RNA sequence: CCCCGAGAGGGGGUUUUUUUUUUUUUUUUUU
């Protein structure tokens, strides 16, 4: 199912960019306000960027590690799309170009990067371990799925707490949360994705052989801006001033110095976002403790 | 494990057990599957090996893919309840069977049509307290019965026989050959196999005609 | 007697007048007066090539002729094609280009020719007249916007092919000419389609009348009486065409007959598929051409 | 029966909703009528594409049953003959089980029925009538019939029930019983006592739903 | 089949081939093969490799890799893997050829598996990976020639440790540089075409399209061996054949195979 | 299970520290002897529509 | 007790033959 | 405050009165009963209207369903012999626009439109079980047509209710509030599409942003004041 | 912690190369004339890649047909014998491979003039026979060469290269051993320009080092472009000489 | 806008099903 875009809409949105205008009123370098809401259970997190709505759920269960890695636990990230985010998405389409890319960006940002301490997921070596699962649910699409998911996964992992397990011999003793408190996960670093969208205001000839560069780049594009772009760049960083991953899979040829500028611009955003996540986690912890005190008092 | 089936827990391991010429008779039945156009039940019992397989013919039905002056035929073998064969080996027999019935089925009478023949290897017991070669003649018997039961035109009643890993299918009173199969076996034993298989071919053809008529 | 020829090689995957040349992205000129044609693209004054080939200057029209590429239909070409599909009131035929050519029901000469009244029925029943897989002569009547070709067979010269065998060479080895149907020694006739599709058949009465029944112009039936020599002649002619193609040398009616008589040195025909004979044959064709100058 | 629902929360869908009972939270979306795939096309009626997504993991055969039962409820509700050769996509994303999903799927099914109905209302699709669904359970020591049971109550239950009724005439007349999914050990007397008490709580639910629908939709319309 | 021909072309080809003096479209004799080119030892990462090019552009690449296995638990010591470009892994043609080839090169049928044994417990598992880049007919004989060439230029690692696990039980250790050439006798697979009463070796694309039937005959140790399979080269002109044709085919291979092997076993 | 199967624990080494994977006992089914399944016959229902 | 946590089940794979080839139907 | 209705509720009007059924109301082909199938406000026309009362239900919706005599904004997406393939709304069934119907139409004469063009078109025929047909010139138009291409400008997505109010209701302040700031043209489609153009892009953009904000809030009072903040922000640069 | 001298104090690497030198780069055009319209055999180090371009031609399904542009498809076949240790499973449906195929398509969609071939399809089949680091860069060079051989119009060359970062040092054209011991950056450079078609970083890289690494890669990619251009004119010139 | 007749005729501009997920080397502080 296709999204029909008129010539008028194509010309208007592009011309607006030539006049430093974007429809939502943002700034070319302006990232959308990210809202993070935690549910009752640990690992339940809802991320909202403008109209974009994503929900992540962290879960874990006792499992056996692979033969190759007897000291490491299991960790998987699911990002199956559904027609709920729009009829443009086919139900279960996990092989489409954009889907596989998004799936690979998140994987290289969280899994491959070792954001989660999988070594601390091991209960007994080569026998029993924890299997952490991150399920991302794309509720409403207005662009920026990759950035929304990376925040949803990370906020969830940092908010999630696994039940205490004591092990004797073969036997496993899964302590319920009420009897003893659950244990948080180990996070080595906090990866954040920032996606750039590129627009060629002129023709291909002036992009390939043109002297002065004039390609437009905006941060965190909406759906309309996303459907009219000529190239995409997703750069992942952390507060430690290091690039976790960069992916410009083809698209509009872009100047190297411009791509470097984007990486430095993204670093200022990931700093604000990371601190934001941490603060919302503290307040959530203070909220749960204050209610625990008001529950014990009256009790 | 699988999101489309219930395969149970993954830590579970299948139960493994431990330790502490001959005449052949077969049973034939046709037209017991209302779901399709033609069907057959072929059961054979001999020595330390019995076989119960079911064939089902679906056609002639519509073909999306291309225009055709003549008909198109597909054969698929499925593993049954307990005995199992390699998918490759089942594909190979399927190809061997396709070649045989492309010489027997009057394809000219079914333009832009598809005849899909299924053979279910339901119950194959090995009681010896490439085994697929001994099942081949029974498949041809089932497919021939099913096609005739379906009302699909055949040039002649195609039957076969097996002798020392050699399988050869005959038509026209055994005068000509519609398929030749040979695994293992010995050297320079072609003439002996042809005679032994033609004897089985003749016996199977008589029982088939007897089944298509009297029943 | 040799059962087969196998050529072996170890440690390697594979064996291993001035004309202007250019590659994609290379600057051809900076004169804005030029009209940019195929194989090129431009930005203001600069004109860059859009393919790997030789720079061509005809009048004020700068273009770059590609080294390689599929057969490009021109209006009026004599092509040989195979019916790929039949739909509606049209025939779609494989020529060997980027797209299938179309053959409307209107263009073809229906059975009974002029005399028969136009029939509603024929559009429904066209497959019988023609069907998937059939070969035929056709002329590129017109061209579509993208470049696709519309064919027609409104002539006795054009129509369904029979009484022979098909073979194909790269379209670059066959150029346009006054006529592409030629009579050759051995009572056989060649049809050299500009698209590279070639048809070799037994010489018919029409082929003789060209340089000197309307109900059966679409019959699949091969002539009942076709001698072995005619058949063994076809095999010989076909091999030599493949030999000329193997040398990357464009076929000629003269080159073909010359090669056919020169190949008579070899007793068995099946000895025309070997490379040595082709390499030697190719050089023979070329040296004579050099002598002709 | 203190449920809470919101209507029209999604932007890129014709209709949506978010139904919450206890800890069971389900968000639903509906797009239609739209162009159907060839294999989906029905010459005279509307084709329903019904999808159920679990709170944890990927969709398995379990959700395939949730899709099937949800189909039995939504199919007669929609005036399908109004949309021949057309499609209506209905997607349910269960956000929170509110029950042990390894044992029960009771509350998730009822919440999906209520949410799907609300999403159909929001989308403006022709409906023959209204509908409400509640989960019910029985306890062996207690002998009680508990409407809208908690997760802890389900653990000690002898039978679990999903009841969905079709209401007309301002939510006062039970037109039919769209779905009754009874599982576990129970007798004939328990069944009708269940149906009697179940019908009461269902009727109360419709009344509450009618309130929610009017409260959300009326500001959009004009007087 | 692959090639598309009109009814007229097929009729002309059939009559020409079914003639008592069988006339091939390229002028070949009923036992003449078309010229092929073979490259070997171009994949240093593998133990052995080959690349065969036909005259019609048909190309096949074979790779040979080894792995130390316990022959007490690993029944099959030689695994053939076929990959035809443009075809699914579960395609009918792919699996059939895969199943067929594995039978041709079984451990105790047409291959001296003794040369793969290292110790009393461990042996060399041979992985024969086939990649068909292009093919216009049944590539079974094409692949066979490539596998042959590859297996005759394969070099395996040499063992150092003792060869008696049962007692001393030493861990299998190998030399750092020396490799022993794999001495083995790879079988060949010939494919024939049946047009009327004539039998043709190495059927061309156009020839196979009009053929009434076909034969797949294996060859090892200077004699005919299983697998022997009749095969429909096409599906529109398949007919039954007289038994004498079957005996003619086996006889035809039996006399022309050594000529092929001789040109293939060149030093 | 075998009374005393020779296969015991399998030692796996980490980056300095050592660990031992617990000995896996191979359970074997009897070729002949068998016990009937204990079904609550009071609960066996039969289907009708 | 008679709670559901103390009961097991069988894992069934039901296949219906209707002359088609492909993935598992919604019926199965 | 209005009199809300829900599907399966009793229909107020009596069968003794001749009633023309509009949107929301359904006449069962089997039981012949008249019953509401949509949720919203019931509107019944006053008596004396030529002896025929028109009853319908105003319900919230955003998925357009083609009805005869509707002015719609379509986008050319296709070429078919004898007509254009045009899409009213994403994922919806395509509509046909014949080559025959155009402002200075001729059978020989042909339209210059190129796929991707916006057309102001009227839907003359809307069969339920057949592809929608859109005509630029209408017989009802009787020699006057506003139909044809829209050049440049910007198009806006809008729910069917908001579009209907913008086209038929003169008390809707949206056009007026946008006229007291700048002068531009507007095409209004009943399929929930609004086309806006001005002389400068900044003004068209400002109009775009206002219409969306006003469509979102649906508070009639807000727009004149809401519009004022929007105009100001553009000059912010 | 590597016990091998990845970069010795003498400025020499494990294979003998210095910091700045490309690996034997041997191209080959028109390798499979009877199998594709365009073909290229790439040997960049121990990397061995067959690339086939089939088209522009008629789509096999009219459902998948664009009337404004050609359909570009790329399928990468990483063979089970590409790496020292034979992989048991296939990589055909591997997510990593789907991303590679998608990436390559997104690269050449903005280079190949698909607009001048409407209602056609361009199928690109790739077979990786041997792998030894920088396989992505080699894939890019193989497609660019094969596409040109097919006479398919494009705006410019696209050269691919990989650059590793061992500690401070930057290593051009890294092999499998170097990639296992450090983070690498894969760069696709359009023509002689500074514009990147593909920027690929999959492992951790300090933000301060990234700009310098890009600078090395772009310079190296320009050399790859020259080698590709050189071998192409050589093949062209001979053909012109013999044909004319 | 396109093809065929010399003058308002005729012919064409290209729609729909098939097959699951891994992935490389003796405490504490200052000394």
């Amino acid at each position: 199912k296709d999204i029909e875009i008129s010539a008028s809409e194509s010309k208007f949105i592009l011309e607006a960019l030539r006049q430093n205008y974007r429809l939502d009123g943002r700034s070319f370098d302006q990232f959308r306000d990210v809202e993070i809401t935690f549910g009752k259970e640990f690992g339940d997190v809802s991320v909202k960027m403008g109209n974009t709505k994503v929900h992540c759920r962290i879960s874990c269960q006792i499992a056996q590690p692979y033969e190759d890695r007897p000291f490491e636990g299991l960790f998987v990230i699911s990002t199956e799309i559904s027609p709920m985010a729009g009829s443009q998405f086919e139900n279960g389409n996990i092989t489409g170009e954009d889907e596989v890319l998004c799936s690979r960006i998140i994987e290289k940002s969280v899994r491959r990067s070792g954001a989660l301490d999988v070594e601390g997921l091991c209960i007994v070596a080569g026998s029993k371990c924890w299997a952490v699962r991150a399920d991302v649910h794309f509720l409403d699409c207005d662009g920026g799925f990759i950035d929304a998911s990376c925040i949803a996964v990370m906020a969830g992992l940092m908010h999630f707490k696994k039940p205490d397990i004591t092990v004797h011999g073969e036997q496993i003793i899964v302590h319920p949360v009420n009897e003893r408190e659950p244990v948080p996960l180990g996070i080595l670093h906090i990866p954040i994705c920032v996606t750039f969208s590129f627009f060629n205001p002129q023709d291909t000839e002036e992009n390939i052989k043109g002297e002065t560069n004039s390609e437009i780049s905006i941060i965190d594009a909406t759906l309309k801006e996303e459907l009219l772009r000529d190239g995409v760049l997703t750069v992942t960083l952390n507060k430690n001033r290091e690039v976790v991953q960069v992916s410009k899979a083809g698209g509009l040829p872009m100047d190297a110095l411009t791509l470097m500028k984007c990486c430095h611009e993204a670093y200022s955003i990931i700093e604000k976002i990371t601190d934001q996540i941490l603060q919302l986690l503290k307040e959530d912890s203070e909220k749960r403790n204050k209610y625990a005190a008001m529950l014990t008092s009256e009790n | 494990q699988d999101r489309r089936r219930l395969l149970g827990p993954a830590a579970a391991k299948p139960m493994a057990f431990s330790n502490t010429e001959s005449e052949q008779e077969l049973s034939l039945h046709t037209g017991f599957i209302e779901n399709c156009n033609g069907s057959a039940l072929v059961e054979a019992r001999s020595l330390g090996h019995q076989t119960s397989l079911i064939s089902a013919v679906y056609g002639p039905r519509s073909i999306r893919g291309s225009f055709t002056s003549q008909g198109t035929i597909s054969i698929q073998l499925k593993n049954g309840l307990l005995e199992k064969y390699n998918t490759n080996e089942l594909k190979e027999v399927s190809s061997f069977l396709m070649g045989i019935f492309n010489s027997v089925v009057n394809l000219s009478r079914y333009p832009k049509s598809g005849i899909d023949i299924f053979v279910y290897l339901t119950y194959d017991k090995d009681l010896t307290n490439s085994q697929i070669s001994s099942l081949i003649p029974h498949c041809i018997t089932s497919i021939t019965l099913a096609l005739a039961d379906a009302g699909i035109e055949l040039v002649d009643m195609a039957g076969a026989g097996e002798a020392n890993g050699t399988v050869v299918s005959f038509i026209k009173n055994g005068e000509e050959i519609v398929g030749f199969w040979k695994d293992d076996g010995d050297d320079e034993d072609l003439l002996e196999c042809l005679d032994r298989c033609k004897e089985q071919y003749n016996r199977y053809r008589d029982l088939m005609i007897s089944c298509l008529m009297n029943q | 007697s040799e059962v087969i020829t196998i050529t072996k090689r170890n440690g390697a995957f594979q064996n291993s007048s001035d004309s202007q040349i250019v590659t994609p992205g290379e600057l051809v000129t900076d004169d804005p007066i030029w009209m940019r044609g195929h194989g090129t693209y431009f930005l203001d004054n600069m004109t860059y090539s859009s393919v790997a080939g030789t720079v061509s200057r005809v009048n004020r029209l700068l273009s770059v002729i590609p080294l390689k590429g599929r057969y490009a239909p021109e209006t009026g070409d004599h092509v040989v094609g195979r019916i790929a599909e039949v739909g509606n009131k049209r025939w779609k035929v494989d020529i060997g280009g980027k797209q299938h050519a179309v053959l409307m029901l209107g263009s073809v000469n229906l059975p009974g020719g002029i005399l028969r009244r136009k029939s509603e029925s024929d559009e429904l029943q066209m497959r019988s007249f023609l069907k998937e897989g059939d070969l035929l002569n056709a002329e590129v009547q017109s061209l579509f916007q993208d470049g696709s070709a519309s064919l027609h067979t409104r002539s006795l010269k054009y129509g369904k092919l029979r009484n022979g065998m098909f073979c194909q060479v790269p379209s670059s080895l066959i150029v346009r000419a006054k006529n592409h149907t030629h009579n050759l020694p051995g009572n056989i006739t060649v049809v050299l389609g500009v698209n590279g599709y070639i048809w070799l058949r037994k010489t018919s009465q029409m082929d003789l009348a060209r340089d000197t029944s309307s109900w059966q112009i679409y019959s699949d039936e091969n002539d009942p009486s076709i001698s072995n020599n005619i058949r063994q002649a076809i095999c010989r002619y076909a091999n030599v065409i493949k030999a000329l193609a193997f040398c990357e040398i464009g076929i000629t009616q003269q080159r073909i007959v010359s090669a056919y008589e020169a190949s008579m040195v070899y007793s068995n025909v099946g000895e025309l598929i070997e490379k040595n004979v082709m390499e030697s044959i190719g050089s023979d064709i070329l040296t004579a051409e050099k002598m002709r100058g | 029966m203190s449920v809470q629902a919101e209507i029209g929360i999604l932007d890129h869908v014709d209709g949506s909703s978010e139904f919450v009972s206890q800890d069971t939270k389900v968000i639903c979306s509906v797009t239609g009528p739209i162009e159907p795939k060839a294999r989906q096309e029905l010459p005279t009626q509307l084709a329903l594409e019904i999808i159920v997504r679990p709170a944890k993991g990927v969709a398995t055969t379990r959700e395939k049953v949730l899709e099937d039962k949800l189909r039995a409820v939504l199919t007669p509700l929609i005036t399908r003959h109004c949309y021949p050769r057309q499609l209506c996509q209905i997607t349910c994303q269960i956000l929170e089980s509110g029950e042990d999903e390894a044992e029960f799927s009771l509350r998730e099914l009822s919440c999906c029925i209520n949410a799907a109905f609300l999403a159909l209302v929001d989308a403006g699709i022709a409906l023959n009538s209204m509908c409400a669904s509640i989960p019910i359970a029985i306890i062996k020591d207690t002998s009680d019939i508990i409407v809208d049971p908690t997760a802890e109550q389900l653990k000690i239950s002898l039978s679990v029930h999903t009841l969905a009724l079709e209401f007309v005439n301002g939510g006062k007349v039970v037109k039919n019983v769209l779905l009754l999914d009874s599982n576990g050990d129970f007798n004939e007397d328990q069944l009708f006592s269940l149906l009697e008490l179940g019908e009461q709580k269902c009727q109360e639910l419709v009344t509450n739903i009618r309130r929610i629908i009017q409260d959300n939709i009326s500001p959009r319309l004009v007087v | 089949g692959h090639m598309s021909l009109s009814v007229a072309e097929k009729s002309y080809l059939y009559d020409s081939l079914a003639s008592t003096p069988s006339i091939r479209p390229d002028g070949r004799l009923p036992h003449q093969f078309r010229p092929i080119e073979i490259f070997t030892d171009f994949l240093p990462s593998s133990n052995g490799s080959s690349r065969i090019i036909a005259s019609d552009g048909s190309e096949c690449i074979v790779s040979i890799k080894s792995k130390v296995v316990d022959h007490h638990v690993e029944n099959e010591l030689l695994q053939v893997d076929v990959d035809i470009a443009g075809q699914r892994d579960d395609a009918l043609v792919v699996e059939t050829i895969t199943s067929l080839l594995n039978k041709v090169l079984k451990s105790g049928s047409g291959v001296d598996s003794s040369k793969l044994q290292l110790t009393k417990k461990y042996s060399f598992k041979i992985f024969v990976d086939v990649l068909v880049i292009s093919s216009h007919s049944h590539p079974i004989s094409l692949i066979s020639f490539a596998i042959y060439s590859a297996l005759n230029s394969t070099y395996l690692p040499k063992l150092i440790s003792a060869f008696d696990d049962l007692e001393v039980e030493e861990l299998p250790t190998f030399h750092d540089y020396d490799m022993v050439k794999l001495d083995i006798n790879p079988p060949l697979v010939f494919i024939l075409a049946v047009v009327g009463n004539n039998m043709l070796l190495d059927p061309a694309a156009n020839e196979s399209e009009v053929a009434n039937n076909g034969l797949i005959i294996s060859w090892s140790n200077g004699k005919i061996t299983s697998p022997i399979r009749s095969v429909a080269l096409n599906d529109s002109n398949v007919k039954s054949f007289k038994p004498h044709l079957l005996k003619q085919g086996l006889a035809m291979v039996e006399k022309y195979a050594p000529d092929v092997v001789r040109s293939l076993e060149n030093l | 299970i075998d009374e005393r199967a020779s296969d015991l624990r399998m030692t796996i080494r980490t980056r300095g520290r050592s660990a031992t994977i617990r000995e896996t006992y191979e359970i074997i089914c009897d070729q002949t002897k068998s016990v009937p399944l204990m079904i609550n016959a009071k609960n066996i229902a039969f289907a009708s529509n | 007790e008679d709670i559901i946590a103390n009961y097991a089940s069988v894992y069934p794979v039901v296949e219906v033959e209707r002359g088609r080839v492909g993935a598992c139907t919604d019926e199965e | 405050m209005s009199t809300f209705i829900f599907p399966g509720d009793s229909f107020p009007v009596d069968p003794t009165t001749p009633v023309k059924l509009g949107p929301g109301i359904y006449c069962d082909p089997n039981t012949q009963e008249i019953r509401p199938v949509n949720t919203g406000v019931l509107h019944v026309s006053a008596k004396g209207k030529s002896g025929v009362q028109t009853a319908y239900i105003d319900y919230s919706s955003k998925r357009y369903i083609p009805s005869v005599n509707d002015f719609v904004i379509g986008v050319i997406i296709g070429t078919f012999s004898d007509s254009y393939k045009v899409s009213l709304q994403n994922f919806s069934s395509s509509v046909s626009l014949s080559y025959m119907a155009f402002p200075n139409a001729s059978k020989k004469n042909r339209p210059t439109l190129q796929v991707g063009d916006l057309v102001y078109a009227r839907v003359c025929t809307a069969e339920k079980e057949l592809e929608a047909e859109i005509e630029c010139f209408d017989s009802t138009t009787g020699r006057d047509a506003g139909f044809g291409i829209l050049e440049d400008g910007m198009i806006i997505d809008v729910n069917l209710n908001f579009a209907r109010q913008l086209l038929f209701n003169n008390d809707f302040p949206l056009l007026k509030v946008l006229a007291a700031h700048t002068k531009f043209e507007v095409a209004i489609g009943l399929n929930g599409k609004i086309w806006v153009k001005c002389e400068e892009l900044s003004n068209t953009l400002a109009c775009y942003r206002t219409i969306m904000e006003c469509c979102q809030k649906n508070d009639t009072a807000a727009f004149k004041d809401i519009a004022k903040r929007q105009f100001k922000e553009i000059l912010t640069v | 912690m590597s016990r091998l001298e990845i970069y010795s104090p003498e400025g020499l690497r494990l294979d003998g190369r210095r910091w700045n030198e490309l690996r034997r780069f041997e191209s080959s055009i028109n390798t499979h004339p009877h199998a594709a319209d365009g073909s290229s055999y790439m040997e960049q180090g121990n990397n061995k890649i067959i690339t086939l371009v089939k088209g522009p031609k008629e789509p096999r399904l009219k459902s998948q047909m664009d009337t404004s542009k050609a359909l570009l498809n790329v399928s990468v076949n990483i063979t089970k014998f590409s790496k020292f240790e034979r992989s048991k499973s296939s990589h055909k449906n591997e997510r990593r491979v789907l991303e590679i195929q998608t990436s390559l398509v997104r690269m050449f969609e903005k280079n190949v003039m698909l607009n001048i071939y409407p209602r056609t399809v361009i199928d690109i089949e790739i077979h990786v026979l041997e792998q030894d680091g920088g396989i992505m860069g080699s894939l890019i060079n193989g497609i660019t060469l094969a596409l040109i051989d097919a006479g398919i119009s494009m705006f410019d060359y696209i050269s691919g290269i990989s650059v590793g970062l061992y500690d401070t040092t930057p290593l051009l054209d890294t092999n499998s051993l170097e990639e296992n011991a450090m983070s690498t950056v894969t760069l696709g450079v359009v023509g002689k320009s500074e514009k990147l078609s593909l920027l690929l970083v999959e492992d951790k890289i300090p933000l301060d080092r990234l700009e310098n690494v890009l600078a090395i890669g772009i310079a190296g990619a320009h050399r790859v472009r020259d080698l590709m251009d050189e071998e192409l004119r050589k093949h062209a010139q001979k053909r012109v000489s013999n044909a004319s």
